[PDB]
């Protein structure tokens, strides 16, 4: 019965390909040609937070757009006040090999994770003043690559065991687990309505998930290498994917295909982080060539260079109000641009 | 001729040295203190190039003084401060060279101790001690530099025995002790590296050691040699006139070490070479 | 500036504590464990005493070591191997009882992140290798080995095969043989680490 | 053996082959409309004056 | 006292 | 739980020397700024001393400076010299943390009793006593001699509640925010110079005396106090 199953799979793939090809009546490049270009976007460094001593792997903003949390490899998660460039907290970590961080939307908890296969939840509003480890989630076989906060009780994580899981920070059990990727998952983006999320794995494929039913909805392809970043459009109807093939690609949830390829023949270093602007007009992508490019999301054109890092940029993120852009590189310095 | 041949040579070498040293020291200090972080290895280069840059920036004061007479059309407190700063930066340079040699030998011979107790803070502490020693030995310059006659920045010696004492301490602590310490350290380094555990660095180490020591010798020997030569007997003899004439070339050779140091010391590491190439 | 002064004081205090902790941590020596499954990594990490990453620390002659074992990661190595760019050396262990490890050594030796870090080679199960040599020829693994069927020459050929994978002139590959019944592993690692420390410090200053 | 995996893959493809699609023209128009409506609320593509900028 | 050139 | 028990009072001859010590347990005392607040047998609260974390900055009141000294094992000491007749009060222990979004003056100790035989921002609580019935909304007013809206946009008015026979509790900090555990019925407002705390749906447990405090610059001068007596 293996032959029948293989034939059915091939037929289904052909049907999906034909259906997706029929709906491509026009492209974004043929539609947004008559809009005036954004011109030059010359941003200058506003602050330079020099606290760490080793590589920086992650950086996340709070909901108030003033506080940021950096999880460096020195085994320290320092919470940052951007306006005054002050250190507000210093949380030592049990495992120094950390490669993700998350700031709760309420602002009471901070998540962390890495090669310990375990997601750690720290409580920033303890009665005793200091910060304590509220919970230590276990259940992943491979390394935890990302973690995002749905709310104060549920946290969704992506790990290198080819599976993503939904957690309950109260009982510390996997309420729902997501399967289907054939390889390591190294990115994750929760939707603005916190009902959907998408993951980009190392098998060169992006998938759309439903948090409630726990079933895969759509599969996006088009990359020739591992996907290192993912991020939603502000409207939640589209998302951007950066890969190790030096290309950023834009997909549509409803149209279920690709829309634009953000590539330059001169660029060869991979992308480590993709993030948008508040209006969804710019797409700041972090390359390994020690600089971050600002792409025009509607015309596939460069609009400026955020040069200034001595090493590869490992994390990028914009504030909720869109008043600042953050870049964190291996040079142990985090920068605020405006 | 308006300028004697020795004076012409001294002036031209001073101008070339000032320009080249200003450029090199500025580049080295800028790159090391802006582009790169301050590790244990770069602290010594930073401080040595800072002393060299101060010396090269003070050099145009010597250029302006060495034109007509040198009656110092600049004041009294400046006449009391400029020579002190010049001597401070020169001797800080030589002392930091000696400290670099000591640190290299200590790294080679006792790796465990340097690995387990030597860091950036200790390097800063010992470098600050070196700077303090330089300031202390230049205190006599500050307390004696003055526009005494002023009718001429006379050196105060209120033949003077204090002049003998000053020259003796200058010669000893600035030439003899650093030279023996540096020679012993580099000789021990090469002797230990001739122990078959070092099959890819013996030639480079030998060349660098010989180059550094010979440059130091040919740059500083004329200075104290003439300093003690003109200090003995009445210079009324032809030898006295000769040494007085060579005094300008002597101070020129002493100053040129500031411009020679950066290429020989900081522009040796591959990382620093790449950083300097990128900055240019 | 009413209670912002106290915030500034707190920030300065915790910055000072960060600096002190960093200086305290910078003294330790970091090694990295690598090898095939059941190659003998567990034996030589247990003989020195004390599913994620397993970290083992011990002090030997005024040096604090940190052996980082990453054998539990059953995923792609290229997505986390850059975490250890600053390790002093790599301890690579080969089980002589058994070609499945030569490819891994080749991959790890020419890696862009490890172009300057030294590699330390330990070979285990000497008695087992001798018994297998008596029982079976050593040319089954390496068909091109035209030589005597003895332990002494087989070990030399194996060492040559593993050492020939180096291409960078600015690194060294120390070798050693083990019999699973000796305690000289600590001394071997200490000597190799002192040599590597001397080399790195000389290279940093430009005297190398 | 692999019959279960094949059945799971077939079912997943069948579920993913029946999502309703809209023409790419409408999607691009919607993205353009969203970008045009919120142009004035994006402080990154227009330099905010130093008075309003909190990082100045 | 003859004038002195700077340096020493 | 957090606990601040302290002792060192009694009856003291004038000019004698006493030592009050504050014992702390249940919280990271090494990272909190401890103050000293006293209450006369009839008058209101008056700030005494403050010692920063790490013994960096220490402040003393104008009527306290020179004679009294404070020092810090989880114990806070306050050396007391040249006791005068005006020093009779009940001395309290208060902790505080200062960072972005912090809640200063959150916890207050049980206090100890001691008996002895020009740029200050003066604050006035105009109403000495306010009679109010259960279930009816009230209002507590305060003022200041200088603007309390700093350039950074944070008003520094702290409201305190002193229940009858109990230590004061922090109810509203930064003139708009509500402290931890405080019921939602409380709400505070104001602008620039005049401030108001609105109590809606009065209960039996809310009866007491309410206080006004400033924090724009030391010394921290309190208000006279408004007595929200029953009925």
């Amino acid at each position: 019965e293996l032959d029948q199953l293989r034939q059915e799979a091939e037929q289904l793939k052909n049907q999906i390909r034909d259906a997706r090809k029929a709906c491509a009546d026009a492209t974004l490049s043929q539609i947004t040609n008559n809009i005036d270009p954004v011109g030059r976007i010359q941003m200058r460094t506003r602050r330079t937070l020099r606290g760490h001593l080793a590589k920086i792997y992650a950086m996340h903003w709070g909901t108030d757009s003033r506080l940021l949390v950096s999880a460096s490899q020195d085994g320290k998660l320092i919470i940052w006040d951007s306006y005054t460039t002050n250190k507000v907290h210093a949380i030592p970590l049990r495992s120094s090999w950390v490669m993700t961080c998350a700031y709760a939307p309420s602002g009471n908890y901070v998540a962390c994770g890495g090669l310990d296969n375990i997601c750690s939840i720290y409580n920033l509003k303890t009665r005793e003043g200091n910060v304590r480890v509220s919970r230590e989630l276990a259940g992943h076989t491979g390394y935890l690559s990302c973690c995002r906060f749905l709310d104060d009780n549920q946290i969704v994580t992506s790990s290198g065991d080819t599976t993503c899981a939904l957690w309950d920070i109260e009982t510390g059990q996997q309420t729902t687990t997501f399967t289907g990727h054939t390889g390591d998952v190294m990115s994750l983006s929760l939707a603005p309505d916190t009902r959907l999320f998408v993951s980009g794995a190392c098998d060169a494929s992006a998938k759309l998930w439903d948090v409630r039913e726990g079933m895969c909805r759509q599969t996006f392809t088009g990359h020739e290498s591992d996907i290192n970043a993912i991020c939603f459009f502000p409207n939640g109807n589209a998302f951007a994917t950066g890969s190790d093939d030096a290309t950023c690609r834009l997909f549509d949830l409803r149209a279920d295909q690709e829309l634009m390829t953000y590539s330059h023949d001169n660029i060869i270093c991979g992308i480590t982080s993709v993030s948008f602007s508040k209006s969804g007009r710019l797409l700041l992508a972090g390359y390994d060539d020690f600089n971050c490019n600002v792409w025009d999301a509607l015309k596939a054109d460069r609009a400026g260079v955020l040069a200034g890092h001595d090493n590869r940029v490992s994390c990028l993120g914009v504030t909720d109000d869109g008043m600042a852009v953050a870049t964190g590189s291996w040079d142990s310095f985090l920068k605020i641009w405006n | 001729p308006l300028f004697q041949p020795q004076d012409i040579a001294s002036m031209v070498i001073l101008g070339l040295t000032c320009l080249l040293g200003l450029l090199g020291n500025g580049l080295v200090l800028w790159v090391a203190g802006v582009k790169m972080k301050t590790t244990v290895n770069t602290v010594w280069f930073l401080h040595l190039t800072l002393a060299d840059f101060l010396c090269c920036l003070s050099l145009p004061f010597s250029l302006a003084h060495l034109i007509l007479q040198g009656h110092w059309p600049y004041g009294l407190f400046l006449c009391k401060l400029i020579p002190s700063i010049i001597i401070l930066n020169m001797f800080a340079s030589v002392f930091l060279l000696t400290a670099i040699s000591l640190d290299r030998c200590l790294i080679v011979h006792k790796p465990i101790w340097c690995q387990n107790h030597r860091n950036v803070r200790t390097a800063f502490a010992i470098c600050g001690c070196v700077w303090v020693v330089a300031f202390v030995m230049c205190v006599p310059v500050f307390v004696y530099r003055d526009l005494f006659i002023m009718d001429i920045c006379r050196y105060n010696f209120d033949v003077p025995t204090p002049l003998m004492a000053i020259t003796i301490t200058r010669l000893v602590v600035g030439f003899l002790v650093p030279f023996f310490i540096m020679v012993i350290c580099y000789s021990l380094i090469v002797f230990r590296m001739r122990k078959t555990n070092f099959t890819k660095s013996r030639n480079k180490t030998f060349r660098v050691a010989v180059a550094v020591v010979t440059v130091f010798f040919i740059c500083w020997t004329p200075y104290h040699l003439v300093g003690v030569l003109l200090l003995i007997t009445d210079p009324e003899s032809s030898l006295g006139e000769a040494v007085m004439s060579w005094d300008h070339m002597s101070i020129a050779l002493a100053s040129a070490n500031s411009c020679f140091n950066p290429f020989l010391y900081a522009l040796l590491g591959k990382d620093f070479r790449k950083k300097a190439r990128q900055s240019i | 500036s009413a209670e912002e002064r106290a915030a500034l004081e707190r920030s300065k205090a915790i910055e000072k504590n960060l600096k002190e902790d960093g200086i305290s941590a910078a003294k330790d020596v970091k090694l990295l464990l690598l090898g095939a499954d059941n190659s003998g990594k567990s034996t030589i990490v247990k003989q020195m005493k004390i599913t994620g990453i397993v970290e083992t620390h011990f002090t030997f002659k005024n040096l604090h070591f940190r052996l980082f074992d990453v054998g539990g990661q059953r995923s792609e190595r290229k997505k986390w191997i850059h975490c250890f760019e600053d390790v002093t050396a790599i301890i690579f262990c080969v089980d002589l009882s058994d070609h499945e490890s030569l490819m891994l050594f080749d991959s790890i030796c020419n890696n862009k992140f490890f172009i300057d870090t030294s590699i330390i080679l330990f070979l285990n199960k000497k008695d087992l290798f001798g018994e297998k040599i008596k029982k079976s020829p050593l040319t089954i693994c390496f068909p091109e080995y035209t030589g005597p069927n003895t332990y002494e020459d087989a070990a030399a050929y194996i060492q040559a095969q593993f050492e020939s994978k180096n291409r960078s002139p600015n690194k060294e590959i120390y070798c050693h043989m083990t019999c699973a019944t000796d305690t000289n592993n600590a001394q071997v690692i200490f000597d190799a680490v002192t040599d590597i420390i001397i080399a790195n410090n000389l290279r940093g200053c430009g005297l190398y | 053996a692999s019959i279960a995996q094949a059945r799971k893959l077939v079912e997943q493809l069948k579920m993913e082959a029946n999502i309703d699609r809209i023409k790419v023209s409408k999607a691009a128009a919607d993205l353009m409309a969203y970008c045009e409506a919120h142009a004035k609320e994006d402080p990154l593509l227009t330099p905010v004056p130093a008075s309003e900028n909190p990082f100045r | 006292f003859k004038p002195m050139p700077l340096x020493r | 739980d957090v606990q601040l028990v302290e002792s060192g009072g009694g009856l003291v001859q004038p000019g004698g020397s006493r030592k009050l010590s504050c014992s702390a347990s249940g919280f990271a005392f090494s990272s909190f700024g401890m103050h000293w607040v006293r209450q006369a047998p009839e008058k209101g609260l008056e700030w005494v001393a403050y010692i920063s974390s790490g013994s960096g900055t220490i402040y003393y009141a104008d009527t306290v400076k020179g004679r009294f000294t404070i020092s810090r094992k989880n114990t806070l000491f306050l050396q007391m010299t040249s006791l005068r007749s005006e020093d009779t009060a009940m001395y309290y222990c208060v902790r505080s943390i200062y960072y972005y979004g912090s809640s200063p003056f959150d916890f207050w100790g049980q206090g100890t009793t001691l008996t002895v035989s020009g740029s200050d921002i003066v604050m006035t609580q105009a109403t000495s006593s306010v009679p109010v019935t259960p279930g009816e909304s009230v209002s507590i007013s305060c003022r200041s001699s200088k603007s309390l809206l700093h350039s950074n946009g944070n008003t520094y008015l702290y409201w305190f509640l002193q229940r009858p026979g109990q230590s004061p509790q922090l109810l509203i900090y930064r003139m708009s925010n509500l402290a931890s555990g405080v019921p939602d019925r409380f709400s505070g407002s104001g602008s620039g110079t005049a401030f108001t705390l609105t109590i809606s749906r009065l209960e039996a447990e809310d009866v007491g005396v309410y206080y006004c405090m400033q924090h724009l610059e030391y010394p921290l001068t309190f208000g006279a106090g408004t007595k929200l007596e029953l009925k």
